[PDB]
């Protein structure tokens, strides 16, 4: 009867039932094959771990992600992770409950067409629906207008939207996200000698990143604090026991969101592609978009990210009028929670994609369901 | 018959396991070599649709994903004469993988699965899928003998050397 | 029906049936030719004693070992000792029961290829299997993870292994073992004048070693106790009757395991090649290898060897996290007992090497059976 | 007046004057302490041999390298080797000639900061400069564009660079190199019983490697030639006199460059991290990088390495356009020769790091000199 909502996270698959406040189970989107001998006779089974059991056993696995840049690449593994959601951790029959997949805007069509074809012809769900990420996040705001800095693990994107109506031409999207943060953090740990090489260490780099890295309010003046390096450094215990420490590399890594030339991609920062999105929008809406900026996605859980972009968009906006940065304390789950709302609306049960209308339509039916 | 169809390059490099992995005694090399051939034959999205879902539709009854379907697949491989319509559709796929654009890179890795993992330990008694898929990549089919030899004993000189 | 497991010990051949708790018969791996006149007419037969009867009659024999450094050298004598196992002391027909030979890692290939060729084409056993030493010893632990300090009579080696999966590149192996202890003990008895020269006395040196020698907790501070030589010396009755005594040479001999420069081999000690093995392993496993160190093999029956390496690896490990040394009270038989388990598993009877698959394969079949 | 250029080789220190075609003196980067008694009275002096005199006297020394993985570890010994360069073999006063140290990219900062602090405050050179390895190697090419497979003794790395301008984000670097070849060759000689254990034998393993090991064109089909082992084996005389022979282990050792899973490191091979570097580069340059691939460094003196990677990158590149592998016959000295050119340019004498600008700057001056 009830619906399931399962945000296909680029880094962390978030899932749960409709109308629930918190998502039921959140596990990292990691499938992993083992890579060693296995001279034991009993424990050599289960030749592909996925999810949390791949997370704990990460030392003997080649951890690979099925989704990169918001684009689902390895469809063989992507079945394996969805089978882990429904059966292994939600323990629900997928043939009984309707689902609601979510995806980024401006991804390829085959990322959407295969995703519905692998949903019906494999899992036999009754009805599905595909939602744009950031337009779910306004339902989490409980507010019907304003652009969204939805920065995930794999992609960041801005979906400007006035009350009801979106701006499809002004949707901007950058591939710089948490993996591009993690890969750049791996580059700058080598300057302090902490050479973290392979995928098991690429996991523990993210544990360094999510526990330590903050973004600076003023980059140069706080870099000068790291010159008189007195109180900047913290220190992190690795899983083996030996401890690291990190100085200016702690805040220099999340400046990739603002200077994308650090990883060498030629783009504007997410403070500027914010303003470049609002300049693309029509002139009446611009007063309301400046008062309504929703930070969303797990990348935007950096401390100081709201105080930075409120300063930095103010540098780009005409200073005669106010800016606001709506950064709720549930930004990590905002796409799910707004997804949990939208499936629960009584005006929505005609907006699904049912199987009985799929069968004469084929996989192109989702292109005539909210583009 | 499947003209206008193509694949993306290097589509299978993430799938091929390490050599220390395939030196495992709990490494059933069939369903992980087919899992390479499954990923390596993933059709690129630049192919048009009505040739795409037919070739994908041929695959799901030939190269399944679940470990129970491929185990069910081997069941009719014992009596492949009594199942003609799936047996006849297999050589179509053998024709496809003959014209695969990375055939040599497949055929280099295809018999790398044969020695290090022991995929071809039956050598003439392997079932119908592993027979012709290897025969799709190896043209002369000379994989029957050759991985078994390892040059055991030869001492052209002195004894133990310290 | 039942299987035999016969650890080809470098010093002591341990053998018995599968599923038995204790090995059936343990006898030293000594073959010996006589070396004198034999002017008696009746007792001049049996021109090559082997095993316990060579042990008791050791005064008139040239006792030689067939296996040195874990490598089987004299294959003519190695038939003679295996014929003594099956017929003379186990009294079983080798053609009826399957066998399970065991061997060290990183030994030559011809030590394995000849060993199977001399097993089928001489003894005609139905099925055989060759196991790495230390991976049997985890079956004796009943635990699926952790490195093993398997120090035998002829070789010591570390096989690090996580749950199921081994680390083949991190297997380290040193040739320092009990014979290198015995030969160094013969060197330092001459400092007290106890000149023990030939192979009969080389046997009774080992009886001195296994009854007296302990390893010191702190080498220098306990050497200083031997300066005020008051209570260190014990005293040992030789088989002729005259008695010896031994002071600092009692603990200085098993320090060869820790300072291999005493016998002049340029290596790290077994405390350090432990840590050098775990540094070679990947970073997630290192927390679990430190909690799981299995002492094994008869050399590690020295009293104080567990209290030493728990101290000494702690000096090398990062001190923030715990170390454990799993030293069971059956370390002498741990390779056999784990070998007795592995042959008894119901999931193992397809893992043998049968004769019917040998005949088209030849002796290279064991290289495609667990390397 | 003239400048010195001294490539701090990870395995072989290459040194000489500026503008010279060949480096003046090449000696292995080995310092060694003796490890025995020294009961002679006269010859007991010179308690630390270094260089060629440590090479000839290698039987009584513990040969240790000061640099591992391109990172200078033992700074006490690293003074001793540089003192051997300037005084003992170049016979030049370091206070008169400017120097030019070279180093790998992506090494730690303290490998660079200490290296300049130990250059001025110990040797008092007038001016120094630190260069990236591979960007010197294009000067040896006499060509201003193309990536470089600079594989040394300690590290391999790719520095993609278009005409003038480098690609700093696309610099890739793997620690697999000649020592990881040598250590793996030591592992696979034990399969033929040739147990080479300690550092003196680790030296003669490299003499086996550099004289015998070739890389195969097609690995599996040439492995099958070793099945019918007829003409593959050569044979090498050890320094004692006893001779070895080697079969499939001759080409299986340099396949570690292509299958890094042989030494168990989870990475792509150097054929693939080539292509992974060029995919990171922008789309216009990719046509010119494929026509310009410079093999460099002493590891790439394997016969057949050019014919292999020209085949293997062709397997990864889109086949519609050509590949080239620029493998000159001076690849062993290419970093030095390009270093000899760069110091000789008339437009370079303002690009040094002088002492008079060092004194108010401190050791961080090299971070504002070409990063
Ligand atoms: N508390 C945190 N602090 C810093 N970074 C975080 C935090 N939580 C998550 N992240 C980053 O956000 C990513 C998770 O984003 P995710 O919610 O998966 O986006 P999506 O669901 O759209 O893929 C993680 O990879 C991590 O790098
Ligand atoms: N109780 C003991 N105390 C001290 N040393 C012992 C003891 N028992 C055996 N040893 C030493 O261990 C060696 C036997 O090791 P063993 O278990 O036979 O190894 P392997 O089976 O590999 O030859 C003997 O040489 C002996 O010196
Ligand atoms: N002619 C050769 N054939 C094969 N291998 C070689 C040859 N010359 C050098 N090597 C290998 O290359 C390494 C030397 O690389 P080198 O040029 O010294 O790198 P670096 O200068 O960065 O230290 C040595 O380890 C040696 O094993
Ligand atoms: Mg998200
Ligand atoms: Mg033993
Ligand atoms: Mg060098």
């Amino acid at each position: 009867t009830t619906a399931l909502v399962c945000d296909n996270g680029s880094g962390l698959v978030k899932a749960g039932f409709a109308g629930d406040d918190a998502p039921r189970a959140v596990f990292p989107s990691i499938v992993g094959r083992p890579r060693h001998q296995g001279v034991m006779v009993g424990m050599g089974q289960k030749d592909s771990y996925v999810g949390d059991e791949a997370q704990s056993k990460r030392g003997i696995l080649t951890l690979k992600y099925p989704i990169e840049h918001g684009i689902i690449t390895n469809w063989d593994d992507m079945e394996k992770i969805w089978h882990h959601t429904f059966y292994n951790e939600l323990r629900v029959a997928p043939e009984e409950h309707p689902t609601l997949l979510t995806e980024a805007p401006l991804n390829p069509k085959a990322n959407r067409e295969k995703m519905t074809q692998i949903m019906f012809e494999t899992f036999n769900v009754p009805a599905m629906y595909v939602a744009i990420q950031a337009v779910l996040s306004l339902y989490a705001s409980g507010r019907t207008t304003g652009i969204v800095l939805d920065s995930g693990d794999g992609v960041t994107h801005n979906v400007p939207i006035y009350e009801g109506y979106a701006l499809p031409h002004a949707i901007m999207r950058l591939d710089l996200a948490g993996r591009d943060l993690t890969d750049y953090l791996m580059k700058i740990l080598t300057e302090r000698g902490y050479s973290f090489v392979t995928t098991a260490e690429r996991e523990i780099v993210r544990d360094i990143k999510e526990k330590l890295c903050y973004v600076a309010l003023d980059f140069e003046n706080e870099m000068a604090t790291a010159a008189s390096s007195s109180s900047l450094e913290k220190s992190y215990e690795l899983p083996d026991g030996q401890v690291i420490t990190i100085g200016n590399e702690r805040f220099r890594c999340p400046e990739t969101l603002f200077q994308p030339s650090f990883i060498g991609m030629e783009s504007a920062g997410i403070h500027e592609t914010t303003y470049n999105s609002i300049m693309k929008c029509d002139i009446d809406i611009r007063k309301d978009l400046y008062a309504n900026n929703v930070m969303s996605g797990g990348t935007t859980m950096y401390p100081g990210i709201a105080d930075r972009m409120q300063k930095e968009i103010t540098a780009l906006a005409p200073s005669t009028m106010k800016i606001k940065i709506i950064a709720p304390p549930e930004r990590k789950y905002s796409v799910w929670i707004g997804g949990s709302i939208l499936a629960s609306l009584s005006t929505f049960q005609q907006m699904w994609i049912t199987k009985q209308e799929y069968d004469e339509a084929g996989p192109s039916i989702v292109h005539r369901k909210c583009f | 018959p499947f003209s206008g169809l193509k694949f993306k390059q290097n589509s299978f490099l993430s799938t091929v396991p390490s050599v220390t992995n395939m030196h495992s005694m709990h490494f059933d090399a069939r369903e992980t070599f087919l899992g390479v051939i499954r990923k390596a034959l993933e059709p690129d999205t630049s192919t048009p649709f009505p040739v795409r879902r037919a070739f994908d539709g041929l695959r799901a009854e030939i190269l399944p994903n679940d470990t129970i379907k491929s185990a069910a697949l081997k069941a009719q491989c014992s009596d492949i004469d009594k199942h003609p319509e799936l047996k006849a559709k297999m050589e179509t796929l053998k024709e496809v993988i003959t014209h695969h654009p990375q055939k040599e890179k497949l055929a280099e890795i295809a018999l790398q699965f044969a020695r290090e993992a022991g995929l071809t330990r039956l050598k003439g008694e392997t079932d119908y899928v592993l027979s012709n898929v290897l025969d799709g990549l190896i043209g002369d089919g000379s994989w029957r003998a050759g991985p078994a030899y390892e040059s055991y004993l030869n001492k052209p000189g002195v004894d133990r050397v310290i």
